[PDB]
């Protein structure tokens, strides 16, 4: 029922405008424009694109092509520190037939976004693609919720200490960022089940964190007696929510259920009708989830998500969705001097980082020949060296040797940091709080 | 009067009688409490309103009154010979409906609902969210937001809705996944939120927790304005299709024990439901003899069976009976 | 000599069944190796090849070892591990004599299976006859010598100080440091060998009295790992004392006790000073005091040049930098990949590693010279007496010490050109007295036993050689160092030990191992020492060895072989005065 | 032009420096050390090959000028053992004089008798240090070699011994007087007790000979001890810096050291072990490994010797019940170059 070849053949004949036909699936129901290349792109194409634009294989390259967004073949880009990939149909149908094998012949093949040349036949790269992509992930959605209420700033003479429900804090990034930012806390109770996570939270933070064990055991009565609360943050697990897993357990069986538990506690934390306190709530999740789960989350939390990418402020391609009503969550990222941005700057002594802005930290047991080089981003004294844990806890903005507790093995703290919030992102999101809140 | 119990005549009293003037003993409390709003299958109060004994009942002739009395209660308190006159009366107007308060030794307390609420709150070691009863000349028609199935027929058969009425009171949406705060507020106020899972044997591509989670969300958008005397009630009934983890999740999200309502015919159990509710006197309907094994095997036989999924309209009949005392009956 | 018609000639090795002993393996020798006078009929001078002291056994309690498994005991094998190490050594020497060939505890339990199986077989390849000596080993002392001298001590016939409490010899030369009484020269050598011999379990291997571990009693109270043999307590204290001590659960060892006397056996009130004088001033060869250099003027203090053999984690450079001493060059030799990468990464790459010490020659030292501070420490794995597989100083890793000696001469200036030069060598204290004598004779200097317990939070007492100024001065406790384990714990944890000597988890060891390997209560429950815990205890900077992957086992086995930071600071303090500082 | 050198010097009248004297080659690279003249590259190569080489009879293997062992001439005075060639004498001394020298019995070599001129022959003044210079600047690996002393300046040799007796070998070479006091040779059976002070207070030693006991009933001490102790004692006995007196040592092993210990010895003594084989009738009876400082130690080194055959020999000796006998012949011959260094005693008379 679909013939992309016929559409492209009649388009090259100067008969149909490229902007009037979708490229991802070839549908004629064009609503918006593709954020990467010139040409139209349908709504189902948008749904498939939100599921695949930032879905990266554990190997370290895009699992599926950025245009077709899903296929039983895919071509890795030969250029390092550029994960984006294309499918053979897109190469031989948009750029021109007989171009895929020519690209394979060129060992240092540069992807159509990385290459300097912007013209590739029918396929041409938009000059302002980063801004259009940011608008694609933040400035248009399927929800029309009214903007959340804004709380006017309070005088410094009456700025009380902050009460935080830090659900799913894991490595306990929230209170570390709070302390570094300069804001003090009255009580800070968190829910966590991992023994290593609670050990790190108790040790590195001088016992300021008060744990409640598994989050399924706390009810609304506990929140009522333990409040009133001001800030409620959540980092719900993404093992069964991200589209990276083949199983696709979804939001409605597995660890995804935990999400709604968060929501329940949130409805037990926000003021009923008093509106006498500047209540703030933040939720973090991955960028590569299904559209169904996306809209379910957005409609349950009653807030439009905002995309924050750790690329613009740190050295990791950790792009995440934040729901909430912190002031200026959609504010552009600020590159502070204090926090590192480049891998080479935050590299150890006597080493050279052959990559830049690494996003691959899993060793994958040396993977394979294709896995080699990518999983292996450090070249020390003419020999490859796998990433050291100090290095990746440096790139995430954490303090040096932040997680040297409980004598964990390399893999234990590997997986512990593989699901942790990026420190500079949390710093950016919590920066407006110090204006409204007391500073120690 | 105050020093002598009126329920059983015991000389040991603890507090004033809840309904009318007089005394009451501790077993009299507990016996009233076990049937504070229990209703039988006939649609009326199962036991007496004073002595709470079902042996003798006096059906009120007022169409807007349901609470009954006992022959012994009227003979001992009101006076001998009144029971025969009450029984022989074609249209008997009970004692609380008519404004008169003096009748023999029986004294009616003005605004009984206030002290009934006070005693219910002061007694309930295991309380439940509930609102004050509305007087007869101040009740309002019911507003219901149905979920996932046709629900109007049960309410019309229960008198809460009338045939041919406008759909501005009942809204049935099977695809509430697209609901918005704006949509909920433009539907208008709702007093009862009713939802359930489809009967066993019905195709369901989506996970069952769907019908739970959005329900909770709608419930949270249907909560009344804080401080209002608005009688808002909700409940959720499941046809044994959710797993034990899902049952725990639902019980925690509703903060209610899963009170089951089994249906046993001829000594054999063929169907059962699990109810999460805040309606008063529903814990007394709990069945403790039911265990997981036979309900589970019955459920698995239900999926294995070819019979069409029939929704149990009869089992939910007893849930809405006390709401007659709260809202209009047509 | 030694003909009695009952066999058991010189060189034969069998078990013994002495009083209160259950078939301890040993051998037979003559008198001029044990240091005692002539024997008599039925007086078999027994040379226990294991860890026991030197005594006598009679033929009645002697049975041939040809029937190995016939009289073997399993309880001592599986619940008393120095029996296993004695079995190791005796089986090895028997196989060497017969010509047949086939972490420490793990190694011994792995290796003992083939030889124990061959013993089960019945010694088939060589036969019972194959246990012959290798054609070379082929007054008066009675059986109850100790039971007789003590029998006269409490009668006041003979002075207690006139008789040795370790072997009962009348040739008392020095006084026993720890306890009141005499002490013979063989007892001196045994004590110097096995006084600080702490097992990885965390308990003294042998007895405190006689330094012979046969059946020792655990000191119940914590921070006291010293042991007592059953014979010593039965004789010096009195009969039935061992049973009473073992009956009560938290029994306190006598020198750990609250009262200074326990019968004929009483503690010395000045025991620490006498012990320190012993371990540093009874070594049996006297050398001239090390040459001292005049203090150079403050305006002509050149930067220090350091050659650190067996650097490990570069503790020497760390202590030098912490002392504020400029290092012009720090050439260090190391083979371990983790050690060299930690040394190269934690510091700023000033360490010009050469690599293997066995390959560096005099040409390299001359080219990189002159060197005016040579530090190092030989591998103590095969040099410690605690190792059941002790191979010797002349074979294995111990040989590397001599390599150090070579390079030391390669840096020592000639008789002329009087310029400052300082060298330091570290080694384990629990090692053979002959090895210590040879090591101290090669270096032409006498050692000093520096105990880390004075300044650090651990008990890493080591021998330090060299001519650095002020080894003999007592250790100084600084304000900014941690003495107890509690100061080294992370927040929210309670220290079970005042001080610690255990860093090895030993795979949970045994029930007795519990309450000894887990010196921290974190969530009101036992926990294992963390990776940073050994760093803090040893005086290392926080998160010092968090380089590369380095799982718990590797970081533990690397930090256990490192020097003590405050001890090295104490020993290097004069170098601040004698070299450039900034 | 071996015989044309006389024609070249007498007729063409050219300096003999520019022409080789050893063979007559016109091309030269440096001056001849022993006598004034020239030398070619192969001539100097074979000169360094047999500079201090000795035969079993105790005399020079090759000639001191032309390096030929075919027409060697003995010296009447025993303390000089220089050997010459008929061709060299007939070419530079003069034709026909070789037979005259050979016929009449006693003879004083040109290096011995103080005459600086004899025909074309000429002796360099202070040539003795010139030999040191030649060895220093004309060798690819000039390890270490000391300036020899004249016959009248030769003190009796003072020799230390470790684990083995060398006095029989020295008396067989006439280095020491038979029945003399042990002052010039002290033997140390057990050395673990000695200290630098006591080593000094025997007196200065010009030789430290330490030998591992032969294969067989080896003492319980490990064989590596036998070399580490020798190294330490040699270090004690080193002459005081500033006066570099002739100092030599020779550590010899009878094949009781493993390969790793051979490597350790190579690092410690900075000397590759020179294997000394002994073959009778084509059968290798015994062999020793020598780390020596005396000159001309690598000349006798044999390339055909292999490690596997030596290990087989060691295993055969261990299996056999032969008595512990030292290889006297193997080490006896090697001390011959010390004749030039230390005073000679004639014990035959
Ligand atoms: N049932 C449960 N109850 C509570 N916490 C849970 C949980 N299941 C998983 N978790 C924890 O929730 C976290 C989700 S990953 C997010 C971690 C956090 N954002 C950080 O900065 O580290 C993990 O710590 C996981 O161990
Ligand atoms: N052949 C060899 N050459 C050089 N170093 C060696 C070696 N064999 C072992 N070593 C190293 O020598 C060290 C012995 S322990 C030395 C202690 C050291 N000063 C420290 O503080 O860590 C170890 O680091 C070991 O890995
Ligand atoms: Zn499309
Ligand atoms: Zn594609
Ligand atoms: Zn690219
Ligand atoms: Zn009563
Ligand atoms: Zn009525
Ligand atoms: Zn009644
Ligand atoms: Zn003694
Ligand atoms: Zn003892
Ligand atoms: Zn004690
Ligand atoms: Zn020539
Ligand atoms: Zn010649
Ligand atoms: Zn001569």
């Amino acid at each position: 029922e679909r013939t992309r070849e016929r559409l492209v053949y009649e388009v090259r004949q100067k008969c149909r405008n490229i902007e009037d036909i979708c490229i991802s699936c070839g549908s004629l129901n064009v609503t918006l424009e593709h954020p990467l290349f010139v040409g139209g792109m349908c709504q189902n194409c948008k749904n498939c694109f939100l599921e695949c634009a930032y879905q990266y294989d554990d190997d370290g390259y895009q699992s599926y092509c950025t245009i077709c967004c899903g296929g039983r073949e895919v071509l890795m880009c030969g250029n390092n520190n550029c994960c984006r990939c294309f499918c053979v149909e897109c190469v031989d149908l948009l750029v021109g037939p007989g171009a895929a094998q020519a690209a394979i012949k060129e060992d240092p093949w540069n992807c159509y976004m990385c290459g300097h040349k912007g013209t590739y036949g029918l396929l041409r790269r938009r000059e302002d693609w980063p801004s259009r992509l940011q608008m694609f992930f933040a400035n248009n959605h399927d929800q029309e919720f009214d903007p959340p209420k804004v709380y006017p700033p309070v005088p410094a003479e009456k700025r009380k200490p902050i009460r935080v429900l830090s659900l799913f804090d894991g490595i306990a990034t929230g209170l570390l960022v709070l302390k570094d930012l300069g804001i003090q806390v009255d009580r800070y109770i968190a829910s966590e089940v991992c023994e290593d996570s609670i050990t790190v939270g108790m040790v590195r933070h001088q016992g300021k964190i008060m744990y409640v064990g598994d989050v399924r055991s706390v009810t609304q009565k506990h929140i009522q007696e333990w409040g009133p609360f001001d800030l409620v943050i959540g980092g719900s697990p993404c093992n069964d929510l991200s589209i990276v897993n083949p199983a696709r357990k979804g939001l409605y069986e597995g660890t995804g259920r935990l999400f709604f538990e968060f929501y329940r506690l949130l409805h037990d934390a926000r003021p009923k009708e008093g509106d006498d306190r500047p209540f703030f709530w933040l939720f973090e999740n991955v960028v590569a989830m299904g559209v169904s789960d996306k809209r379910d989350i957005s409609r349950f939390l009653e807030s439009n998500p905002v995309m924050i990418d750790a690329k613009e402020v740190s050295a990791a391609h950790r792009a995440r969705y934040f729901w909430g009503n912190l002031p200026g969550m959609n504010r552009p990222l600020a590159s502070t001097v204090n926090d590192k941005l480049e891998l080479q700057e935050c590299l150890e002594h006597g080493r050279i980082a052959k990559f830049s802005k690494v996003r691959t930290i899993t060793t994958r047991s040396n993977s394979i020949k294709q896995g080699k080089d990518q999983h292996f981003p450090v070249f020390m004294n003419e020999k490859e060296d796998i990433l050291w844990c100090t290095e990746m806890e440096r790139v995430f903005g954490f303090p040096v040797h932040y997680t040297d507790v409980s004598n964990m093995s390399r893999l234990a703290r590997q997986r512990l940091l593989g699901r942790s919030w990026s420190v500079p992102v949390i710093r950016h999101l919590f920066a407006p709080l110090k204006e409204y809140f007391a500073c120690v | 009067i105050e020093d002598i119990c009126i329920c059983c005549g015991s000389l040991q009293v603890h507090t004033q009688h809840p309904l009318f003037e007089g005394g009451i003993c501790a077993p009299c409390k507990d016996k009233f409490l076990d049937a504070l709003f229990l209703y039988d299958d006939d649609g009326y109060q199962s036991y007496c309103s004073i002595c709470c004994s079902g042996e003798t009942l006096l059906i009120c002739g007022n169409p807007d009154c349901t609470r009954c009395y006992c022959f012994e209660c009227v003979d001992s308190l009101v006076g001998p010979g009144t029971s025969g006159k009450v029984h022989a009366m074609s249209n008997w107007v009970c004692y609380l409906c008519l404004p008169s308060s003096r009748s023999g030794l029986l004294q009616r307390r003005r605004k009984w609902r206030s002290q009934l609420k006070a005693f219910y709150d002061r007694e309930s070691e295991n309380p439940l969210e509930m609102f004050e009863t509305v007087p007869v000349w101040r009740r309002q028609p019911v507003r219901v937001l149905s979920l996932f199935e046709d629900i109007k027929k049960e309410l019309t058969s229960l008198g809460f809705l009338e045939s041919g009425s406008d759909p501005g009171q009942l809204k049935h949406v099977v695809d509430v996944t697209d609901t918005v705060r704006k949509d909920v507020e433009e539907w208008g106020p709702f007093d009862l939120v009713y939802g359930a899972t489809p009967p066993l044997g019905h195709t369901c591509d989506r996970p069952p927790s769907w019908y739970l989670f959005q329900f909770h969300r709608l419930l949270q958008y249907a909560r009344p304005k804080p401080g209002s005397p608005r009688p808002f009630f909700w409940m959720f009934v499941d046809n044994l299709v959710l797993n034990k983890e899902d049952l725990d999740v639902a019980s925690r999200f509703l903060e209610m024990e899963p009170v089951t309502i089994p249906d046993v015919h001829g000594g054999s159990l063929q169907n059962a439901v699990r109810v999460w509710s805040n309606i008063p006197a529903i814990r007394s309907r709990h069945w403790a003899l039911v265990s997981e094994e036979e309900l589970s095997l019955l459920a698995q036989n239900k999926q294995s069976s070819k019979l069409a999924a029939k929704w149990p309209t009869k089992l939910v009949k007893n849930c809405f009976l006390p709401l007659r005392e709260y809202f209009k009956y047509f």
